[PDB]
RNA sequence: GCAGCCGCGGUAAUACGGAGGGCGCGAGCGUUACCCGGAUUCACUGGGCGUAAAGGGCGUGUAGGCGGCCUGGGGCGUCCCAUG
RNA sequence: GGGGAGCAAACCGGAUUAGAUACCCGGGUAGUCCACGCCCUAAACGAUGCGCGCUAGGUCUCUGGGUCUCCUGGGGGCCGAAGCUAACGCGUUAAGCGCGCCGCCUGGGGAGUACGGCCGCAAGGCUGAAACUCAAAGGAAUUGACGGGGGCCCGCACAAGCGGUGGA
């Protein structure tokens, strides 16, 4: 059970916009537009001061839910990130942003993160030449993450790239829309990320 | 400017004939995320009021804190009669590692990664008080040179 | 009986500063002399001269303090906050060079006694030796 | 001005009730009395007076306080003679830690002074009359000098420090300089600028302040 | 009836039982049992003994532990190098 | 084994009391005194192991040396710097800053018991658990109430007084 249930509800739990559905979470409706209160029968109620724990918590989740990844991997990552020489936080987002499924999203070969998954599990994705269905896969720098010849004439993908002529790609990424390709340049830097989170809290959380 | 943070509040009892007239206790931490951190013990008959009181107190007992790349320039253990506190500097990426109280105090000190540990009696009050005289002691490589000169 | 010399010394030192005396006496002895030798060159104290008290040899260790504080209790920061014997008698502690300790993120100092003589952690390491780690002081 | 070797005045004061720390400041015992090394006192003065001069010409204020019975009348005099605030009668707990709360009493004096000049005097109860008349009386006792305090003083000239340790304690915590005509019984460790000297002797306090206030004046230029 | 602990329940239960809702985790989640941990609560790191539990009712001295200043020999402990 | 004035467990009576196998009164044996031998515990208490060095003084006092209206050594007290302590408190007679070395503690109750061994003439003692069971037991201080504790002060509260109810 890798989640998959009511979504732009979490956009609502956190109180920060969670780009979980893409188009639409741009139309007046990631719900945060016009209904910022959290879910539940008590959403509209005055909220008490959140224990240190609470914030440390809620902020872990914010990270997590964005990438939509079962705690088990998420925590695993964070573990693998503690073992690397670096800033225990920045490196976290490192692998976090290096997952095949994410890449595709940033490459624009998909409306949303979720969508990207399917694209991967269904195998519409080339990676340095061969297809790949395992999203959790880690895209090394200098890999041609692309689309299967087979998938190119797709009503979805097509309509997506059409949009790309008009949006810059992440600074650590390249792509040749014309040929529907794209390369992973180098691990993105914290300064390069946009995310409305505070790693520090996340780290701080994993020491309880 | 200054960010008020609430350590804790307790309600106390003073006795009298036929009643237990109460009294409220507030503890606040105040600072810049730069390096000045106040700390007050505000007592009053009404909480919002005690809080408001503690506020005043803290803004006065501030402590300039040396700040090498986010951490504390050198370890230190400080006994506060009861509670003792270990303060130990660490590398970026390690994040504050203490509890409620010392966090609250360090957090506002702008301390970013650091290694705590509470020992002996774990009395918020004291612990806090300790984490203060704790910080108050820290001295820079510079500050020390200046100290043994001539 | 006087069971540990150095120990006494350190304590006379410690015990004097705390009350704020200018200088304090102390039984002389080549060794004790080499420790005081360090302190002053390390700057924890002014210095020390050999002396005779009613016929006996003594070492006048001259104390060093900080400036007069402001506000209440203008008791000057002490140049020597901390000072304790590490290796005591009946629990002697010798260290290997690898094992030499870094003191107060290297703000304090450590003094051992190597076969190449009485030294500072820094010196020792620069010197590639180890020995009886006499004391912490910062 | 600078003043002689007028030893015909503060040679020594207290028996053996002294304060060890005061050791540096004494010459010897004679008939069971500590006698203050004057050659030294001179070295102190040369400093203490150096300080005040700095204050005076810099245009600061110095609060004179001495509650001792002897100095009583002389405090009043000297401060009066100087452009200064003094505490003659009694020292109130907080004329510095709690200045703002005290200054409010001043205002009371200010506000009562008025009514004892306006028409609204007898015109209104006579029970209150006295009830107010009294309030003035008392105010014009304690705050008689304290009135000149617009804000906190740049320094405190204390007479007998160990007696006023409160007033010192205060100053000490607000970072305000402390000057004192101290002797055997004091703890020099807390006087920013001391002046080792006999004090119960009217001739002592009378001289120490004279030359002190004289100095203050010649410093401002009048 | 709940319950790890403090406790909750005698007609107004955020603590029982159901429901709506919510949090957490997901082919899993709970429970029990056992290890280390928190516990510097056996304390080498890193504890104590006036009243909190703790000085032996006192002395005597056996084994043992511990020991003053200067100079030299030996170098066992101890430190450094190489090597297996 | 000797001794025995006074005192006095137990025990005999007396009064007190709802009762008194007690507190009060009168008697009284062991015992209490001595010698020899055993017992060996204790609020055997500074409730504070022994020894050495170091850290402001003031004052009272025992005692010794000195050129003795002051100095200097040793002991017993009270107040007190720095410091320490949970706090009371401690403070050169350390509960301060240090080294040596010994002893002892490790939740309460169950237990100073059980079991085992040692010792003793016996009474007993030394050593000394656990099962079970409880979430405390515990120190010092605070504010209160309270004391058949204290000091002081009030009210037709008592006294002093007049007049009444309780009877019909
Ligand atoms: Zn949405």
């Amino acid at each position: 059970g890798r989640y998959i249930g009511p979504v732009c509800r979490l956009c609502r739990r956190e109180g920060v916009k969670l780009y979980l559905k893409g188009e639409r979470c741009y139309s007046p409706k990631c719900a945060m537009e016009r209904r910022p209160y959290p879910p539940g029968q008590h959403g509209q109620k005055r909220a008490r001061r959140p224990s240190d724990y609470a914030v440390r918590l809620r902020e872990k989740q914010k990270l997590r839910r964005i990438y939509g990844i079962s705690e088990r991997q998420f925590r695993n990552l964070f573990e693998e990130a503690s073992k690397k020489k670096g800033v225990t936080g920045s490196v976290f987002l490192g692998l976090l942003e290096s997952r095949l499924d994410n890449v595709v999203y940033r490459l624009g070969f998909a409306v949303s993160r979720r969508q990207a998954r399917q694209l991967v599990r269904h195998g519409h994705i080339t990676v340095n030449g061969r297809r790949v269905d395992l999203p959790s896969y880690r895209v090394r720098p200098g890999d041609e993450i692309a689309v299967a010849e087979k998938s190119r004439n797709l009503e979805l993908i097509r309509q997506n790239l059409e949009a790309m002529k008009g949006r810059k790609v992440g600074p650590w990424l390249s792509l040749d829309v014309e040929g529907m390709k794209g390369k992973f340049l180098r691990l993105p830097d914290r300064e390069d990320l946009a995310l409305p989170v505070n790693e520090q809290l996340v780290i701080e959380f994993y020491s309880r | 400017d200054f960010e008020e943070k609430m350590i804790l509040i307790r309600r106390t009892a003073r006795m009298q004939a036929g009643g237990r007239r109460f009294r409220f206790g507030a503890l606040v931490v105040v600072g810049d995320r730069q390096g000045r951190v106040g700390l007050g013990f505000g007592k009053a008959p009404e909480v919002p009021l005690a809080v408001q009181k503690a506020g005043y107190y803290a803004r006065r007992n501030m402590v300039e804190v040396p700040l090498q790349n986010g951490t504390i320039p050198h370890e230190i253990e400080v006994e506060f009669g009861a509670s003792k506190i270990v303060l130990k500097p660490a590398a970026p990426g390690t994040g504050v590692i203490a509890g409620a109280v010392p966090r609250a105090i360090l957090e506002l000190a702008g301390v970013t990664d650091i290694l705590t540990k509470e020992l002996g009696s774990r009395n918020p009050i004291n612990i806090a008080y300790a984490t203060m005289e704790a910080l108050r002691q820290l001295r820079t490589k510079a500050d020390v040179e200046r100290l043994r000169k001539g | 009986m006087l069971t540990d010399p150095i120990a006494d010394m350190l304590t006379r030192i410690r015990n004097a500063t705390r009350v704020y005396k200018e200088s304090t006496d102390v039984p002389a002895s080549r060794f004790k002399e080499e420790i005081l030798r360090i302190l002053a060159r390390e700057g924890f104290i002014k210095g020390y001269e050999r002396v005779d008290v009613d016929g006996k040899p003594y070492l006048r260790v001259y104390l060093k303090y900080g400036p007069r504080r402001q506000g209440p209790d203008p008791r000057p920061e002490q140049v020597i906050h901390h000072i304790r014997r590490i290796s005591k008698p009946g629990r002697r502690v010798y260290v290997g060079v690898k094992e030499i300790p870094r003191v107060r993120r290297g703000l304090g100092i450590a003094i051992l006694s190597t076969s190449k003589g009485v030294l500072t952690d820094r010196e020792a390491r620069k010197l590639g030796v180890g020995g009886e780690l006499i004391c912490e002081v910062w | 001005v600078k003043e002689l070797l007028e030893a015909g005045v503060h040679f020594g004061h207290e028996r053996k009730r002294w304060n060890p720390k005061f050791a540096r400041y004494i010459y010897a015992e004679r008939n069971g009395i500590h006698i203050i090394d004057l050659q030294k006192t001179m070295e102190e003065l040369e400093r203490t007076f150096r300080f005040i001069e700095d204050l005076a010409m810099r245009g600061g204020t110095i609060l004179f306080v001495g509650t001792k019975k002897q100095a009583q009348d002389i405090v009043r005099m000297e401060a009066e003679r100087a452009g200064m605030p003094y505490v003659n009668q009694r020292w109130l707990g907080g004329m510095l830690t709690n200045f703002k709360t005290i200054s409010q009493r001043v205002h009371r004096l200010e506000e009562l002074e008025a009514l004892f000049a306006s028409p609204e005097i007898e015109e209104r109860p006579k029970k209150e009359q006295v009830r107010l008349k009294h309030e003035l009386e008392r105010l014009q006792k304690y705050l008689s000098g304290f009135r000149l305090l617009k804000r906190l003083p740049d320094a405190i000239f204390v007479v007998d420090p160990t007696k006023e340790a409160i007033a010192v304690r205060e100053a000490r915590k607000l970072f305000i300089p402390v000057i004192a005509l101290a002797d055997t019984d004091s703890d020099p460790d807390l006087v920013d600028y001391i002046i080792p000297g006999n004090d119960d002797a009217i001739r002592s306090i009378q001289l120490i302040l004279s030359r002190a206030v004289d100095l203050i004046i010649q410093a401002r230029g009048g």
